[PDB]
Formats: structure tokens, sequence, C-alpha cells
RNA sequence: GUUAAUGUAGCUUAAAUUAUCAAAGCAAGGCACUGAAAAUGCCUAGAUGAGCCUCACAGCUCCAUAAACACCA
RNA sequence: UCGGAGUACAAAAAACCCUCCGAGUGAUUUUAAUCUAGACAAACCAGUCAAAAUAACCAUAACAUCACUUAUUGAUCCAAAAU
């Protein structure tokens, strides 16, 4: 259902922030040691997740908390979202990190890393 | 509910303060000086004054962050108004004056609260040990006449001052 | 009549006075982290996780699979800083790190990637997908060793079958080849199953390639049992999860029993249970590896069902439920003029005695 | 201070008015109606005065 | 020398070749940003006390911290 | 006549020539469309919300905002204006 964009959305909230109407949201998180990121579904249940604390990422990275260290989390990020079959998701930032130059550029890692944001909108919402 | 076990757990007005609003009529800066408790000194204002202003400011900031890491409650982190004196020295072979430089004075002052009695030997250790250059360190109480120099000067009540004496 | 909390208050560990005191937040990036963490903990009182399907919350996962390796960590805690500090003193890294101009060797990632936490995210993965719940139920197996399945689609093109990923049936119309590192010391099993698509029961999966007792990395060398199919998704449902197992087996075993005619197109001799086909053997084999993608239709399904299995294509469509309407009044009050459309039958007036 | 109750045509040709409470200090009006008959936004201005 | 307490980074997690993907989170710093703080952006530094035992549970011991009998003007 | 708080302590309703505050409109531009499931409210007349769908424009864009925002208002007939 989710892949024929009739499934349900949750819609409804509104007073709370984030919306929580999606079928995969991306959640990055920036500790003032690592960077991880990560795609989770409705029910909470992370799906696909690529973090500086991997040994794989942590050997092949300068530090781990620079502009670059974003790019890699999201190149690599963007890879396995498409391996997992994963086109669509929703990624809703903060008014700040928005503006942010890591996370500016992150998302530009994603939409050339074939992973594409704004979810199709629902048939018969 | 008042019947549900879960009853008041929204409760937040008691985690914040009151934070009473600036009223447009009431809106006065109302502090209760604190003076003289068992082990706590009162008020105390931390006059920091020097010639430059980079370097008074420098040494400001220094003194009202060493207070946040010492749990050291700061009420205020004001300035006092800037003092020019004509720098005017005496011509040789001569009378008359000469128009020397222009010097100027920069007063900063970081406002604490009460502190521990044994608190105050440590705390002002740490200050006087690192001024600087030429910094005048200041720490007096926080009378009403010390706070008075930061307003304007009021001639309209000078005129009916003068004429009620 | 007030009563009492059945547990502890949220709230109720700081203290109320000395409020100047306590550390503030001062962010608002704090407070949704801290919101998160407090947001998954199973609080006493009726909560969203509760309500909305949170799949029976702790369940005791059963592991059938391979023991992980045996990793030195005091040896590994050591190798591991080793090797940073060599990247750390380069200064030529420094320079490309600070300029934001550096990139890194995705490949190489990925190889390590396999390696290292490959078997634990192929895991959610397929808990995600729920293929677990389909095959061993509540049981669950990490897969240990890697996969790697591949379509000949061109004359070199390689279209390749990650976990989850998507297939057209034109690229899966030949067979696909496997490789996987293992030494010529033990057997290897097969299987490719369709796990929805059955037509007659919906707890039944279909059953597309089986290859038995697979002398090592040769898939071509080991015994065969079921021949490939290419897949035949319906065209109306969509998107057919088909799923490659692979179990290591200690000694060679009679999987006679499960054998299948070779030009094999009758679907009711295709009808497979998983669970069932592992509790004949669950001694001998045991899971190692998975690798599944989604199938949607196509116009090579047609072919199959017409010239191989000899049958009429069956066409299906998403139907929704009918609207709701109340029930209807004699006298409707303050109601449109359109209150007597919502109940009527056809648009085509109807004369009676006239 | 009054406001004025103004009449607005559409000056797309087609025959719609709308009227908007105005100020009466204020100038002519001109605003960026949406008229149903074109379905396109067009241009709106000022044209009587009806109601104080 | 001897008698009694303790020793992952500032607190604290996992860990402690007990197994696992892994030494984590928060603090603490520099710079920029109306003037102070605070936010925000960019960015810096890092420990599994020590050995032994157990090698498939983790603790003893050593050393050190630290108090004591106790050298002292 | 219309709204808010108490009387009316916890779903709704609830009176007095009862106790206290207000409203009979301003400011601004984001000038706010068409069509329809289902409901709150209610003697009646009135009042309120509203998914989906269509158009508008980031080319898969509908809550005008602020002032305790809640009240800022008037039925037929009839008259005047382009309809
Ligand atoms: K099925
Ligand atoms: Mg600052
Ligand atoms: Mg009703
Ligand atoms: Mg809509
Ligand atoms: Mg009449």
């Amino acid at each position: 259902l989710e892949l024929l964009a009739v499934a349900r959305k949750e819609r409804g909230w509104g007073t709370v922030w984030p919306s929580r109407e999606f079928w995969h949201r991306l959640r990055v998180i920036r500790t003032q040691h690592h960077i991880e990121a990560l795609v989770e579904h409705r029910n909470g249940q992370v799906v696909v997740s690529a973090s500086t604390r991997e040994w794989a990422i942590k050997k092949h990275l300068y530090s781990t908390r620079n502009v670059v260290a974003c790019e890699s989390v999201g190149r690599v990020l963007a890879e396995r979202c498409l391996e997992a079959g994963i086109n669509f998701m929703v990624y809703h930032p903060t008014p700040w990190e928005a503006a942010s130059d890591s996370i500016k550029r992150l998302q530009h890692a994603m939409t050339e890393g074939g992973v594409v944001l704004r979810e199709p909108r629902r048939i018969y919402e | 509910y008042r019947s549900k076990p879960t009853h008041g757990i929204g409760r937040y007005k008691h985690l914040v303060k009151a934070q009473e609003p600036k009223k447009k009529k009431g809106k006065v800066e109302v502090r209760p000086i604190n003076l003289g408790t068992d082990y706590e000194y009162g008020v105390l204002n931390i006059h920091l004054i020097a010639y430059d202003m980079a370097l008074a400011e420098s040494y400001a900031q220094y003194v009202h962050n060493l207070c946040n890491h010492l749990a050291i409650k700061v009420e205020e982190s004001y300035a006092m108004p800037t003092k020019t004196m004509e720098v005017l020295q005496l011509q040789e072979q001569g009378s008359k004056m000469f128009l020397d430089a222009v010097l100027t004075t920069h007063e900063r002052v970081v406002q604490i609260s009460g502190l521990s009695a044994t608190f105050a030997e440590i705390f002002l250790e740490i200050i006087h040990s690192n001024l600087p250059e030429g910094v005048k360190l200041s720490v007096r109480e926080h009378t009403e006449e010390d706070f008075k120099g930061r307003f304007k000067a009021r001639p309209e009540l000078e005129e009916l001052l003068a004429k009620l004496n | 009549r007030r009563a009492a909390p059945l547990g502890p208050m949220p709230n109720e560990d700081i203290d109320v006075s000395d409020l100047e005191r306590l550390k503030k937040y001062r962010s608002f990036d704090r407070y949704r982290r801290r919101a998160e963490q407090e947001a998954r903990k199973p609080h006493w009182w009726r909560t969203y996780r509760e309500h909305f399907g949170e799949e029976s919350g702790p369940k005791d996962r059963v592991d059938i699979g391979l023991p992980p390796p045996k990793v030195s960590r005091t040896q590994q805690l050591l190798e591991r800083k080793q090797a940073l500090r060599e990247l750390r003193a380069n200064v030529e890294e420094e320079r490309a790190a600070r300029l934001q101009t550096a990139r890194i060797p995705l490949e190489a990632v990925r190889a390590e990637w396999e390696r290292t936490c490959g078997p634990y995210h192929k895991q959610r993965l397929a808990e995600y997908c729920g293929l677990y719940r389909d095959l061993f139920h509540g049981a669950t197996f990490v897969p240990r060793v890697p996969l790697h399945v591949a379509y000949a689609v061109g004359e070199d093109d390689l279209m390749p079958v990650y976990h989850g990923n998507e297939v057209t049936p034109t690229e899966a119309a030949q067979a696909p080849e496997v490789t996987y590192e293992a030494d010529e010391g033990s057997l290897w099993t097969l299987l490719l199953t369709n796990l929805d698509g059955h037509l007659l029961e919906p707890d039944a999966e279909y059953v597309h390639w089986l290859v038995t007792n697979i002398p090592g990395n040769r898939v071509t060398e080991g015994q065969e049992t079921c021949p490939y199919l290419p897949p035949f998704p319906a065209r109306g449902s969509g998107f057919h999860r088909f799923a490659f197992l692979l179990f290591k087996q200690d000694k060679r075993i009679d999987f006679s029993g499960d054998t299948r005619p070779s030009p094999c197109y009758q679907l009711a001799q295709r009808t497979f249970h998983t669970f069932d086909f592992y509790k004949k053997h669950q001694d001998a084999m045991t899971p190692a590896g998975l690798a599944f993608f989604q199938c949607r239709w196509d116009d090579s399904v047609t072919r199959v069902f017409h010239q191989l299995l000899d049958m009429r294509e069956p066409v299906f469509e998403f139907v929704r439920p009918p609207p709701y309407h109340p029930k209807q009044k004699r006298f409707p009050h303050r109601q449109p003029l359109r209150y007597l459309d919502r109940y009527r039958d056809s648009h085509e007036p109807t004369y009676g005695i006239y | 201070s009054k406001t004025i109750l103004v009449k607005m045509m559409s000056q797309a040709g087609t025959g719609f008015s709308f009227n908007t409470k105005r100020s009466r200090l204020r100038e002519k009006l001109t605003l960026l109606h949406y008229d149903p008959v074109v379905k396109k936004k067009v241009l709106f201005v000022e044209q009587k005065k009806i109601r104080s």
C-alpha cells in the first residue's frame, strides 16, 4: 500500500511538531562527537541508518563532526536507501538547521544520491 | 479529570517562574536589596574601570563568565556611562596652555548576588590576581547612590528643589 | 474524590522550590531530544504506542542462525585506534577537511559495511518487511554470510538484487547467478519463494527456484530440485515480495520428498510452506543468508500465463469501501436539495404505471 | 475616522463586482482579486462608491 | 614499614577477548554573530587505574588515591 | 440586543431591578474561489465547523492576521443600482 500511494497517512496533530503525516521520515541527529542520520517509519522503527559511529565510515573520515562528515553520511545513506528500495521520504528540519551549511549540503547529496524528498501525495487522501 | 489517577499530569506553571510582565504603568526596577545574612553578603557591584574600551570589556566578560561557572548569580551586566576628560599640558617658557590630547574613561560593572562568606576570599583572589594592565577593580556595595550615576540629570526638579529649600 | 496515582508522576523528581538553582534548558533542540527519549518509555497511563499497534510490544524473538564470529574486543580496540592515529596525523587530510573539499570511497565502505554491520542492518529490513513473520512466524535469523544475487539482462549489463530492492519481471525472466564466499568443506541450499501471490490460499507461498546440496561457491554444480520460473505477479495486485533464502547444512540430506517434475507448470504443485519445510530439516539446515526484492506487473508477465502456465491471465483492481450515509428520514430538516440524491439507486428516471 | 465601501469591477472585461471596505482618507484602491469567470487572477480597480 | 577505605574523561553509558554493530551521551573550550550572558553557525582536545586470573564469569591482587599507627618546630 | 468571569466547584443546560468587565469597530495585507462526504448546535428563524474533488498561485499551494478575539450586529415586504 505504501508503494501504491494508497495507504493512510497519519493526518492530524498540528499543535505539535514535527507533523507525523508521512511514510518515511529522515531523522538527522548532530551530537557533539558524531553525526547520525536515520530513516524511520511512522511506527517508530528505524529502517536504514548511516552514522559516523560505524567503524566502516569512521576509518575513512578525518573527523566525525565536520561539514564533510555530514556529506559522507548523506552519500552513504543515499546509497543504502536505494539498496533498500526507499525512494521517497519526508524531512522536516528545524528552521535554523535549514540555513545551516552542513544540512544544506547534506540534502544536496541526497538529491544527487537518487533519494527524493517530498513523498508523493496520497491517492484519494 | 479530578477523579482520575492521571490528574495534574499537565501541570507546568509551578516549573517556570511567574515572570511578571513589565506593565506600562508598573514598569519599575523593584530590587529587594538584601543586607547582612548569616553567611551571605549583600548585593555587590564589581566596578571595572579602564582607559581602553577593548581591554575594559574583555576583562568584564571574564568576570561575568567566571561567575556562571562558579554558580554565582549575576543580576545584571550593565555599563556605567563613560566620562571624557580634555588633557591639557602646560607650555614651557610660558603660561598659556595648549590642547594636549583627549583621553576617555570606560567603566564596566558586573553586578553580583549574595555569596557565601567563605567564598569571598576565594572569589576576590581570582579577580585581583587577573587584573591585566591598569584595570581599576572596585568591589563596592550596591547602594542607590552608586546606581544613580547610570541615570540622567533632572534640572527641572533642581529648579523646584532649590526653591523648596 | 481524588485518587492515588499508580506509579511515579513525571515531573515530581525536580524540586519546585529554589527554581534559580536548577539549570534550565536554554535551547529548543535539547527539549526535542529529551522529549523523544521520554516518549519511548512504558508509562503506566494510556499512551500512543499502546493503542496504535506496537506489535505486542516486547517480543521474545527466537534466534535460529549461525553464531556471531568470535572477535577479540581488546585487540580490536587497540588496532582501530592505532589506524585512526595514522590518518589523523596526515596534514594533507587536514587541508582537505578544513576547506570542505573531500570525498570517500563509497565502494570501500560498501565492502566493509557488509562484513561488519551488514547482517544486523539486513535483519531489521526483513523484520520491517515481515519476511520472518510470513516464513518463521516469531523466529528470526541474522544473515551472517553475505549473499549476492544478480540478473543478466543485456549482453553485459547486470541488474543487482539487494535487500528490499525493486526488479521488473523482464530482468528476472532468466535465471540469476549467486556468488558467496565459502570454503569447500560444507554444503548450501538456495531457495527462492514468492511470499505473496498464491491464488487459492492466502497463507501459502509459491516456489520459483530450489537448488539442493551446493558444493561451496559453485551454485550450478549443486543438485537441482525445482527449476527456475519467471515471476508472475497479478496485474491488479502489484509489488509481490520474492525472497532468496540460503541454508547451511552439515550432512548430505535427502531432499527427494520435495522434488518437483522437470517441466513443472502446475501451480498446485508449487504450493510451499517454509515453516513446514524448515520443520522437517531443522536439524540439518540452518539459515545463513537473505536477499529479497519487490516485483510488480509488466508485459513479460502475460506470456508466462499464456505460453508457460497455459492460464487465462487474471486481472484484479483496488476496490474501496462504499461511502457511508445515515438512515434516511421521512422529513429531512434543514438539509440541502441534494439530500435525495445520496440515496438514489440510479440516475435513470423510472416511471411506474405510466 | 470613517471607512467607505466601494465596488470594484474587473479589468478583464467580464462583469464581476465585489465590494470592499476602504478607509476614507486613502486614495483610489487597486487590488488583485480572483474572478471565477476567467478562472485566473486579474486586476481590479475601484469603480463606484455605494455605502459609507 | 604497618592498620582500615577507593581508583572509565569533569559526572556518567556500553563495555570489562561473558556474547554482540561499539569505547557512548551530556558537560568543558576557540572563533564568528547588536554591546554582557544565552541561542545559532563553524570548530578543538580524550580516558577503558595497573598487572594477574577466567579465557567465554568477572573478580582478586598489585600499584596508586586516601585515612590511620606513626617521623615533626 | 450581543460577548467574557463568578453565582453555575467535576458532561451540557440553568434565574434575579444579582456581583464585576466589555461590544454597536479600527489597523494591516497574506484581498481570503468553486463544489460536496459527515457532524456540533437548535422550538422555529437563525448560527457554526468540514475531508475528498476542481481552479488559483511554491507548478501534486485555501485558516487573512492583530487588539482578553469571544461580541463588533437586523427578518420579510419594499426601494434604489448593472442584471
Ligand atoms: K497472496
Ligand atoms: Mg556573546
Ligand atoms: Mg444535537
Ligand atoms: Mg482539501
Ligand atoms: Mg409583512
